[PDB]
RNA sequence: CUCUAACUAUAAAAAUCUCUCUUCUC
C-alpha cells in the first residue's frame, strides 16, 4: 500500500540534528489544509515547497 | 591475478552461412541496431560488427539515425 | 447518549515498554492487550513514541471490530516508589487512539502514589553512572 | 515555409519557422510534463534550450540549482571518475545519444521518459546518524525534493557508470537503459533498487 | 542441480530461526543468503548485528561463511527478509545449528537421489521428504526409522 | 491612577608521561 500524503511546509523551525544537517519543517497537509505537523527534513528547503510522507501522524522529536 | 571469469569463447569472430541468414532475417524486429546489440546476442565478436552492421545498409535493410563514430545508431526499415 | 459502547484503555507508560490494554468499562474482560513490545524489533524503541503508534492502531482495529467504540483513557506511570513521570510512550498512544476512530472521554491519570514508604532502590548515594 | 533571402544560406530545418525553441531541434520541451507535484519547480523543463550546455552563474545563491535545465544538470552530473572531469563537450554527445536511443526505443518522446525516470528515483525517506557513540543506530527523516531529484540524477549517473564500466555496451546505451527501465516500475535499474533499498532501510529504522 | 527449500514454503516465517551465509557487506549492513531457508536474500543492518559494540565490522561477519540468523519480517510479495543475529540468546545458538546440522544433512541424500535420477530436488522433497517431516518432525529421524522400520 | 498562565524528549568506553628554571638596576 501506498498511502503517501503531500504536505506543504510553512514554516522552518531552525536546524537540528547531531551534525547540523537535518532541518524542522512545519508541514500542513494539503488534504485538509486545517491540520499542521512537524517533521524532519534532510536536504535544503523553502517555505511553501510540499513533502511526500508515508507515515502521517509520527511528530518526531528533535534529533539529538 | 587469477582468470575468475572462466567464460565461453568470448563471442563468435568469424562468420558463418548461418549466422549471415540469421543476421539478415532478424534484422528489423529488433528495433535497436548498435554494435553493441548486435554483440549482444553472441553472434558478433564486434570488430565486424560495424562491418556487417554497415553490409547491412547496401540495399536498406536498416534505416540510419545518427552517424557519430565511436557507435552507430540503426533502427529496423519500414 | 446514542450508544456509545465504552471502553477503558488504561494506558500504562513507562521509561520502558508502553503498556496499552483495553478492558470493559468494569475493568474486568480484556480486549487488545497487544503491548507496546508487540510491535517494535530493537527493544529499544520500545518506548519509542512509534511503538506506542502501532499498538495504539493494533488496537483501535481490535476494539473497533469487537464492538467498544468509546473508550475512556487512563495514563498510568511506573508508579508506586519508581520515578513518578509518564512516559514517553503515553502521548504518543494517547494521540494514536485519537485519531483512530475510537472516541474519547474522562482521561484522568491512575498513577498511584504512595505515603513515600517502602524505601526506593539505589542505597544512599543512589544510581553513580 | 518561407524560404527566406540569406547571402549565407543557413540549412532547412535549422532555419525555417525556428520561433520554436527546441531541443536538439528533434525533442520538444512542449508536450513534458511532471506527475508528481512535489519534483514541479525543481525540474526545469519550463526554459527551452538548444544545448545541456550553459555557463550559468548557478552556484553563488542558496537555491540557483533549482533553475538549472534538467537535461543540463543530467550532462554535467555525467562527468564523474576523474579520467572525466571537464569535457563537457563528451558528455554532451553521449547525452544526444542516449536521448537518440530514448526515442527510437519506445518512442515516448524522450524528455518525458528522463523527468519520469527521475521522478520515480527520488528517494522520500532517507536515515541520519543520530548515534553517538553507544547506541549507534540510524533514525529515519523525510527527504527535500531538492535532494530527492539531487540523490536520484546522481543515482542514475552511478548506476550508468557501473553498468558502463569494462562492458561492451557504450555508456549511452547503459544510460538509456537506464533511464528507460527507471521510467517504468522496473527494479532491474541500479537507480530504483538502491532508492527502493533506501526507503526500506528507513522503514526499518523509523 | 543443487537448490530447492529445507522447510515446507519459500519464505521464511516471522519469528523463526535460520542459518546464514554471508557473502557481501556494502555499506548499512550484510544483505545474505539463507542456508536454513531456500536461497534469498535478506539483510542485517549495522544495528542489529552485534551484540557488543560496533568495534570489529570485518572480523564478526567473516564473509563467506556461516552464522546463526533469526528472521524479524517478511514480505510476501518480492521475496524481502529483515533478519538479526544478535537476537539469539546463548541457549538459543546451540539449537538453532542443530536444526541447520539436521536440515543440511537431509539434504545431500536427495540431492543424489536427484542428480542420479534427473529428478528436480523440489519433486523429492515434496513426494517423500515434506510427508517425513511432517510425520516424524523432521526427515533425519524418518531415515533413521527407515534403517531400522521399513 | 490599574491586573496572577505556560509546561518538555541527553549519560557506551578514554590508562600512563622523561631533563630544565637563567635575573633587575638610572
Ligand atoms: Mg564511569
Ligand atoms: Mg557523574
Ligand atoms: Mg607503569
Amino acid at each position: 500500500k501506498t498511502p503517501v500524503t503531500l504536505a506543504k511546509v510553512i514554516k522552518v523551525l531552525g536546524r537540528t540534528g547531531s551534525r547540523g544537517g537535518v532541518t524542522q519543517v512545519r508541514v500542513e497537509f494539503l488534504e485538509d489544509t486545517t491540520r499542521t505537523i512537524v517533521r524532519n527534513v534532510k536536504g535544503p528547503v523553502r517555505e511553501g515547497d510540499i513533502l511526500v510522507l508515508m507515515e502521517s501522524e509520527r511528530e518526531a522529536r528533535r534529533l539529538r | 591475478s587469477k582468470k575468475s571469469h572462466k567464460d565461453k569463447a568470448k563471442h563468435a569472430v568469424v562468420l558463418d552461412q548461418d549466422k549471415f541468414d540469421r543476421i539478415m532475417k532478424e534484422a528489423p524486429t529488433y528495433r535497436y541496431v548498435s554494435v553493441s546489440v548486435l554483440v549482444d546476442r553472441f553472434k558478433l565478436g564486434g570488430s565486424l560488427a560495424r562491418v556487417a552492421l554497415r553490409h547491412l545498409e547496401n540495399e536498406g535493410i536498416i534505416k540510419p539515425v545518427s552517424k557519430h563514430s565511436k557507435q552507430a545508431i540503426y533502427t529496423r526499415a519500414t | 447518549d446514542n450508544s456509545q459502547v465504552f471502553g477503558v484503555a488504561r494506558i500504562f507508560a513507562s521509561f520502558n515498554d508502553t503498556f496499552v490494554h483495553v478492558t470493559d468499562l468494569s475493568g474486568r474482560e480484556t480486549i487488545a492487550r497487544v503491548t507496546g513490545g508487540m510491535k517494535v524489533k530493537a527493544d529499544r524503541d520500545e518506548s519509542s513514541p512509534y511503538a506506542a503508534m502501532l499498538a495504539a492502531q493494533d488496537v483501535a482495529a481490535k476494539c473497533k471490530e469487537v464492538g467498544i467504540t468509546a473508550v475512556h483513557i487512563k495514563i498510568r506511570a511506573t508508579g508506586g516508589t519508581r520515578s513518578k513521570t509518564p512516559g514517553p510512550g503515553g502521548q504518543a498512544a494517547l494521540r494514536a487512539l485519537a485519531r483512530s476512530g475510537l472516541r474519547i472521554g474522562r482521561i484522568e491519570d491512575v498513577t498511584p502514589v504512595p505515603s513515600d514508604s517502602t524505601r526506593k532502590k539505589g542505597g544512599r548515594r543512589g544510581r553513580r553512572l | 515555409f518561407v524560404p527566406v533571402e540569406l547571402a549565407t544560406t543557413i540549412p532547412v530545418e535549422i532555419q525555417q519557422a525556428q520561433q520554436e525553441i527546441k531541443l536538439f531541434n528533434k525533442w520538444s520541451f512542449e508536450d513534458v510534463e511532471v506527475k508528481d507535484a512535489s519534483l514541479v519547480d525543481y525540474i526545469q523543463i519550463s526554459k527551452p534550450i538548444y544545448v545541456a550546455h550553459t555557463a550559468g552563474r548557478y552556484a553563488n545563491k542558496r537555491f540557483r540549482k533549482a533553475q538549472c535545465p534538467i537535461v543540463e544538470r543530467l550532462t554535467n552530473s555525467l562527468m564523474m571518475n576523474g579520467r572525466n572531469n571537464g569535457k563537457k563537450l563528451k558528455a554532451v554527445r553521449i547525452v544526444k545519444h542516449t536521448l537518440e536511443i530514448i526515442n527510437v526505443l519506445t518512442d515516448q518522446n524522450p524528455l518525458q521518459v528522463v523527468v519520469d525516470a527521475i521522478i520515480n528515483s527520488g528517494p522520500r525517506e532517507d536515515t541520519t546518524r543520530v548515534g553517538g557513540g553507544g547506541a549507534a543506530r540510524r533514525q529515519a527523516v523525510d527527504v527535500s525534493p531538492l535532494r530527492r531529484v539531487n540523490q536520484s540524477i546522481a543515482l542514475l549517473t552511478i548506476g550508468a557508470r557501473e553498468a558502463a564500466f569494462r562492458n561492451i555496451k557504450t555508456i549511452a546505451e547503459t544510460l538509456a537503459e537506464e533511464l528507460i527501465n527507471a521510467a517504468k516500475g522496473s527494479s532491474t535499474s541500479y537507480a530504483i533498487k538502491k532508492k527502493d533499498e533506501l526507503e526500506r532501510v528507513a522503514k526499518s529504522n523509523r | 542441480t543443487s537448490h530447492c527449500r529445507f522447510y515446507e514454503n519459500k519464505y521464511p516465517e516471522i519469528d523463526d530461526i535460520v542459518m546464514v551465509n554471508v557473502q557481501q557487506i556494502a555499506e548499512m549492513g550484510a544483505y545474505v543468503k539463507l542456508l536454513e531457508y531456500d536461497n534469498i536474500e535478506g539483510m542485517i543492518l549495522l544495528s542489529e548485528l552485534s551484540r557488543r559494540r560496533i568495534r570489529s565490522i570485518q572480523k564478526l561477519i567473516r564473509v563467506g561463511k556461516n552464522d546463526v540468523a533469526v528472521v524479524l519480517r517478511v514480505d510476501k510479495e518480492k521475496g524481502y527478509i529483515d533478519l538479526s543475529k544478535r537476537r539469539v540468546s546463548s541457549e538459543d545458538i546451540i539449537k538453532c545449528e542443530e536444526k541447520y546440522q539436521k536440515s543440511k544433512t537431509v539434504h545431500s541424500i536427495l540431492r543424489y537421489c536427484a542428480e542420479k535420477f534427473q529428478i528436480p530436488l523440489e519433486e523429492l522433497y515434496k513426494t517423500i521428504a515434506w510427508p517425513l517431516s511432517r510425520k516424524f518432525g523432521h526427515a533425519y529421524e524418518a531415515f533413521k526409522l527407515s534403517i531400522i522400520d521399513e
